[PDB]
RNA sequence: AUAUUGGCGAGAGACCGAUAGCGAACAAGUACAGUGAUGGAAAGAUGAAAAGAACUUUGAAAAGAGAGUGAAAAAGUACGUGAAAUUGUUGAAAGGGAAGGGCAUUUGAUCAGACAUGGUGUUUUGUGCCCUCUGCUCCUUGUGGGUAGGGGAAUCUCGCAU
RNA sequence: CGUGGAGGUCAGUGACGAAGCCUAGACCGUAAGGUCGGGUCGAACGGCCUCUAGUGCAGAUCUUGGUGGUAGUAGCAAAU
RNA sequence: UCUAGCGAAACCA
């Protein structure tokens, strides 16, 4: 297994070559074959988001608003294996706008001040040879980055959204042939909104907005802080004329799993208190219980049935949760081994779980058996990991 | 403070309890080496153990033998802890009764020896 | 075997008696043989080693590992600047009693540029943080008292610095100390002990930042924070550099015990580390 | 039968009835308006009955008729009360028209109490909570005390202080003839 | 109202200090310097069973018992039973402050951490 | 409940039966349930454990461990599995006396008596 | 068909819970006493697991002290829990051949002593069971109960938030 | 008013600590007594309506056990 | 005759 870890405390990446069963916490256990620091740029500019294009290049998100294309090589470690060496080829800068964020710092739930981050780094198109990628800020700035034919990153557009955008998910299910580019986004009292952008990437159109539920048991307004989202297949049966054909699910801050059928309408037809006392939730991943890969490359759950949906989330404490489509807890994941708030989790290939957070520990978990596969100390706070191909050296 | 303090404990000690209480009250609050030299003078009948409650000053040998055995034990424990010998004075001592039969009156002797403190002259 | 009470007690006590007889004779015979030869004494003590818990701790890679980006993080999340002294803010919790006021008065003399407030009802922590930022306080200290006893401490570095919640267990005043000593205006030196884990180095850099730098060498005063078994001990002392090469001490001000309960990113935002009793049951990790 | 049922409930075992230290009695009957178990109070002893009672958010007037003495599943009739306090008291007086003074009076009282409880709960939900309650297990407390004692006795911290002070001194870190150390003693080190 | 107590002290047996085997409960003997219990010391019927807070106490085991004091808040005061576990005591306290009932013994088996 | 008169429900009789049991009855008492896989293999839930077979631990402080049984300590109603030991401060090793109700058998050691027992209990033995 | 404080077995108890219950829950008709006939005790609880304290050291030896196991030695084969009588040390006070309490008050020491922090009216804006339109559903069929979709607060109005 | 046991009930309490013990801690009872805090502790126990009794102790030179002073005294096979 | 060691019982609002 090869891993690339965005290491915050160094402001770098680390390449990890380790086999199944590697545990750094025990001397008797398997030790990792190779640990490689790369591209250390200080804590002010740590890696936010990485996009691997198949092998030879990766895409980096700075905290300085800079998006970087990096050439990836392999060279022999001098049990034999190649290690990887990194070379930045192109960079596009100046994509953050903290002025609205310090402007909105009064109406803010968190106690710390607000700074911009690249929340979304992904292609716009499910088809390959896209060379047209998106970069989403917390400031609502959506940037259209083109890989040039001279192999140079060039920005095409910089469009605005509403203020704080905690998350932005693209819809990649069906009809890649048609030029229809659907995404959703939301944030602190910023409703989940479906927006189509034009395929010429010069204009967007907000096509849908959610609506809030009625008042609670205490007749209070329910606070709106959605945290994450994925898409499903649209509604089967008869479409209702002029509603929309979209079905998708989301995780709020206040422990609500919220399901959305646009055929039903703008209000949640289903909202679930997952945890007592409205515990904060951080990320949201979707998975098959048997480790199967049932999602898109952007992770959208390729089914129509909300009851088939199974999710994994994290709080701001040390907890990793599993839930069904109804909110019943399928279990806790590696609860006895983590000690930190898992900042980052990810379902890799259906059957592996990337974990890394404040614990300074990279944890490959099994999806199906719920067993820890690999534990690695890295010496840095973790916010993002990509997993390369499985290698099984010796 | 447990750090600058050693301890010695004796249990079930088949001695006359009343005589041991007197000779333990005689030794309290003394420097360790001076108290041991005093106990040596007791064995030569040079200086006697004064009797206050259970009574004039005798020389009860069997009590003093076990007492200085515990004093050697506490000194060895202090040196294993690595304390000063000259600062080391007995601070606490207590005798109480052991159970009667397993008519005799045995006892539990214990003592705590402590380094004498020395203060620091303040600067400016 | 035997289940009668008085038979079994007697038999096992006599077995103990014969055993301790034999052990005394054997150590005395070894003592005679090591009177003769000082080699096999050394061969015994090299042969068998007295196991202690300090000897046997679960291996951690955080021990003796360098911190990545330690200087930028050290200026970032900590106030580590000789140019900028810290504004320290004392935040004694709502409806405080007299005991926490006395402990705050103690803590005045420890910390530099320290400022006290009496909290009032209805001020949220974001509002307080905003006001302390506008007044350029760089860290706030919250005393949590309960039942007229100071039980908890909270440390927050203000420019989005990390939150620390320590549990104070045992506290001794100055007057209950026998070797009393009188502290002076002189800035003490500082001692940090056994902070070698990565979280321990984080906490050590925390206390290194919060405590005043630049000690007064004239007034021979020192403070100390010892770490043992996830129990840190605060004391403070006066120097006697003896001719006999052992420095002499007098425990000047108050002593207490702290234990980190919670280490959180930011101003109560996300928790890096917590304490649990299920962590305590393993009894050999000692998360420092 | 109501007075027979009442004297059974009174002179023998009312399962809901709770006995105070004062001597006063208290029904745990969920429909009972007053807390008490008295002749007017037990809903079991009376067939005409009414009660302000809240289901999750909304407050409902619950009516009990002698007409439905049988069929206790279909027993209670429910009326949604208005959020206007005045209008809901008017609704109470409407549905309790030609009705006795006790049920209307105590029913208005219970309505006011429940609405003010709603107000205080909204307040406490909005109220900031720094401290949270922790009960401490005695097992945990004893481990804390004894292990702090074992750590303090184990670590002879004073000797290690003397060690690190000699380490800082011999390492340097004080210059030539420091103000800490006497000059003769420092020359003995030198 | 103004609570009269009629007897501050306690009523002890004659010669109760003179022997350790003799208890301190009132037992009738079968000088006059010993206060003897009698019905004249019985307190006023309005003032009887009143705390110094001015309430009548009421033992509460769980939340359903606490809800029985919903209407009589100013008259009574809830007291948590001695054997309630600490998980339930915080729930009882939150529910009681929601109901606005004075708890006689808060902070029993409980501490406030952070 | 108890329908036969010849069955008794006295606690004192039941404990006196339990603690004074002969060893042939004890191996019937010392029984462990099979795995879901072994139930899918043979169609049978629980079996008298012996020492030659292989097991996993599903409760206790040593939960999620496994091994071959070293020896069945029938006198203490207990069973020493190999490699689940406490290592003393001398360095020597002593196994945890496990209890077969807290164990799940993973790999059976099949014998002719064992195969015939599976057959008489209705097993679909391969 | 009847009796059955014995034998061989069962099954029960509004029985006693280790000074009780058989003398005997335990190596009890035992130890022991009597020449004998006979009489006849006391004595239950480490822990979940002995994991029963490796090793160093004092120590004739008994016992220690470091150390460690254990969730707990505030469980160390003197062992669940561990009352009183009584003993030792320290602290405080009093006494000088002083005895105790009752009342009442000082002094000294000491403890308790809000998770209290709201209500009323007005105003700003926002939101929803508020308004409007379009539904669905349960019967106790009414002075009902639940529930959906879209729109609006541009105006009114209620509740909520502000 | 209190105690052992029994029927019903509180979907009573309880390993986040029952019962018991201590409590120069508070409260309610005229009292018999009851309630809570704290400490210790480790596995069961209470309130209410009834039933039932081997059901309430300071003495009986009561029974059994434990511990005093006498007293380091008498005295040295007083048991060894 | 003294020391040391061992060490009672009678009786006891
Ligand atoms: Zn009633």
């Amino acid at each position: 297994m090869r891993l690339l870890v965005s290491c915050v405390d160094s402001g770098s990446i680390k390449e990890v070559l380790c086999n199944i069963g590697t545990d750094t916490s025990v001397q008797s256990a398997l030790q990792p074959f190779h640990v490689a620091p790369h591209l250390a740029e200080g804590l002010k500019a740590y890696v936010d988001r990485m996009w691997v294009i198949s092998e030879d290049e990766a895409i980096l998100a700075r905290n300085s608003g800079v998006v970087e294309l990096v050439k990836i090589s392999k060279h022999l470690k001098e049990p034999k294996f190649d290690i990887s060496e990194f070379e930045i080829t192109s960079s596009v800068s100046d994509l953050f706008d903290d002025a609205k964020l310090e402007s909105l710092s009064s109406k803010s739930v968190k106690r710390t001040k607000l700074v911009d981050g690249f929340v979304t780094l992904c292609p716009i198109k499910k088809d390959s040879s896209n060379n047209t990628f998106v970069a989403a800020t917390k400031s609502g700035l959506l940037h259209i980055i083109k890989k040039g034919e001279d192999k140079k990153l060039i920005k095409l557009a910089s469009l605005g959204l509403k203020a704080p955008v905690e998350f932005l998910q693209l819809y990649d299910l069906e009809d890649t042939d048609t030029d229809k580019y659907i995404f959703a986004y939301g944030g602190e009292e910023n409703l989940i909104k479906l927006v189509e952008i034009d395929s010429s990437f010069q204009s967007l159109k907000q096509i849908w907005e959610a609506k809030n539920v009625k008042n609670d048991r205490l007749d209070m307004r329910v606070p709106v802080w959605p945290m994450a989202l994925r898409f499903l297949e649209p509604s089967p049966g008869k479409t209702e004329k002029g509603k929309l054909n979209y079905q998708f699910a989301a995780i709020t801050r206040w422990s609500h799993l919220t399901k959305y059928s646009t055929q039903h309408g703008r209000k949640p037809f289903a909202q679930i208190d997952l945890l007592p006392n409205r515990e904060p939730l951080s990320q949201m991943e979707v998975f098959d219980a048997k480790g199967e890969n049932v999602v898109s490359s952007l992770g959208n759950f390729q089914s129509e049935t909300f009851n088939e949906l199974n999710v994994i989330t994290t709080d701001y404490k040390k907890n990793v949760f599993k839930f069904d489509g109804n909110g019943r807890m399928l279990g806790k994941v590696g609860r006895d081994d983590i000690t930190g708030s898992s900042t980052y989790i990810h379902v890799h290939d259906g059957k592996y779980l990337l974990q890394g957070g404040l614990d300074r520990y990279v944890r490959i978990f099994d999806i199906k058996t719920n067993k820890m596969l690999v534990k690695v100390y890295v010496g840095s706070r973790i916010n993002f990991i990509v997993m390369l191909d499985d290698v099984e050296i010796e | 403070n447990p750090a600058k303090s050693a301890s010695a404990r004796g249990s079930y000690l088949r001695v006359s309890f009343k005589n041991t209480r007197e000779t333990a009250q005689a030794i309290n609050g003394w420097e360790l080496t001076k108290a041991q030299k005093y106990l040596e003078q007791v064995l030569d009948h040079q200086r006697a153990i004064p009797f206050r409650r259970f009574n004039k000053a005798r020389w009860p040998a069997k009590s003093v033998k076990f007492v200085q055995g515990l004093l050697q034990n506490a000194a060895a424990n202090a040196e294993a802890k690595g304390l000063d010998a000259t600062k080391l004075y007995v601070s606490h001592i207590q005798v109480n009764q052991a159970p009667k039969q397993r008519e005799s009156s045995p006892s539990h002797i214990e003592l705590v020896v402590t380094e004498k403190e020395e203060a620091v002259a303040k600067a400016a | 075997n035997i289940t009668n009470k008085l038979k079994r007690q007697e038999i096992f006590a006599d077995i103990k008696h014969e055993k301790n007889k034999e052990r005394h004779t054997m150590r005395r015979k070894r003592a005679k043989e090591e009177r003769e030869n000082p080699e096999l004494r050394e061969q015994r003590l090299k042969e068998n080693v007295t196991q202690t818990i300090e000897n046997t701790r679960v291996y951690d890679e955080t021990i003796n590992k360098e911190v990545e980006g330690d200087e930028d993080d050290l200026m970032r999340y900590f106030n580590s600047n000789s140019n900028e002294p810290p504004k320290i803010f004392l935040t004694t919790n709502v409806n405080a009693k007299k005991s926490a006021y006395e402990f705050a008065n103690i803590l005045i003399e420890i910390l530099p540029n320290v400022t006290f407030v009496k909290r009032k009802f209805g001020y949220k922590l974001k509002e307080i943080s905003d006001i302390c930022i506008k007044r350029n306080f760089t860290d706030i200290v919250i005393i949590n008292e309960d039942k007229k006893k100071v039980t908890g401490l909270t440390f927050i570095h203000l420019p989005e610095g990390p939150t620390f919640y320590f549990k104070l267990s045992s506290f001794v005043e100055v007057k209950k100390i026998v070797g009393h000593g009188r502290p002076t205006s002189h800035i003490p030196e500082l001692i940090l002990n056994n902070f070698q884990t990565r979280l321990g180095q984080t906490v050590g850099r925390l206390f290194q930042s919060i405590l005043p730098q630049n000690p007064d060498i004239e007034g021979r005063q020192v403070i100390t924070l010892h770490n043992q078994r996830d129990y840190i001990f605060f004391r403070r002392h006066r120097y006697v550099f003896k001719d006999n090469e052992r420095v002499g001490l007098q425990e000047l001000g108050p002593q207490f015990t702290l234990k980190l309960k919670r280490l959180q990113r930011g101003i109560k935002e996300e928790t890096e580390w917590e304490h649990k009793p299920e962590m305590d049951k393993e009894k050999k990790k000692f998360y420092l | 039968s109501d007075e027979i049922v009442w004297q059974v409930i009174n002179q023998s075992f009312c399962s809901h009835r709770i006995k105070a230290p004062n001597g006063q009695n208290f029904c745990r009957n969920e429909y009972n308006v007053t807390g008490l178990c008295t002749r007017q109070s037990c809903p079991l002893a009376n067939s005409k009955y009414a009660t302000v009672k809240c289901d999750n958010g909304k407050l409902y007037l619950y009516m009990k008729t002698p007409e439905r003495a049988h069929t206790p599943a279909k027993l209670w009739e429910r009326i949604k009360l208005s959020k206007n306090y005045t209008k809901a008291l008017q609704q109470i007086d409407e549905h309790l028209l030609h009705w006795s003074k006790f049920f209307r009076h105590k029913c208005k009282q219970r309505f006011t109490k429940l609405t003010q409880v709603m107000i205080t709960e909204r307040r406490l939900a909005l109220r900031e909570e720094e401290r949270h309650y922790v009960g401490v297990a005695p097992k945990v407390k004893r481990r804390e005390q004894n292990r702090e004692r074992k750590a303090l006795v184990a670590a002879k911290i004073e000797k290690a202080i003397e060690k690190e002070l000699m380490d800082r001194l011999k390492s340097g870190a004080y210059g030539d003839k420091p103000l800490n150390v006497d000059e003769k003693v420092w020359k003995k080190i030198m | 109202p103004k609570i009269v107590k009629k007897h501050t002290k306690k009523f002890k047996r004659h010669h109760s200090d003179r022997y350790h085997r003799v208890a301190e409960n009132w037992r009738k003997q079968k000088r006059g310097n010993i206060s003897q219990p009698k019905i004249g010391y019985g307190s006023n019927k309005k003032t009887k069973f009143l705390s110094p807070s001015g309430h009548k106490t009421f033992l509460v085991a769980n939340v359903k018992d606490l809800e029985t004091l919903t209407m009589h808040t100013k008259t009574y005061a809830a007291e948590i039973a001695h054997n309630i576990s600490a998980k339930n005591r915080v729930v009882i306290l939150a529910r009681a402050k929601a109901l606005g009932i004075k708890v006689t013994n808060p902070k029993g088996r409980l501490a406030l951490e952070a | 409940a108890k329908q036969s008169l010849d069955v008794s429900s006295d606690r004192r009789k039941a404990r006196k039966a339990y603690f004074t049991a002969p060893s042939s009855q004890r191996r019937v008492l010392l029984s462990a349930p099979l795995s879901k896989e072994l139930r899918a293999q043979y169609g049978i839930k629980a079996l008298p454990i012996r020492r030659d077979d292989e097991v996993l631990v599903v409760r206790g402080s040593k939960k999620g461990q496994e091994g071959k049984i070293s020896s069945v300590y029938r006198l203490k109603f207990a069973v020493q599995v190999d490699k689940v030991t406490k290592e003393k401060v001398n360095g020597a090793s002593v196994p945890i006396n496990l209890h077969p109700s807290k164990l799940v058998i993973t790999k059976l050691h099949l014998d002719k008596d064992r195969k015939a027992l599976i057959q008489r209990k209705g097993g679909k033995l391969e």
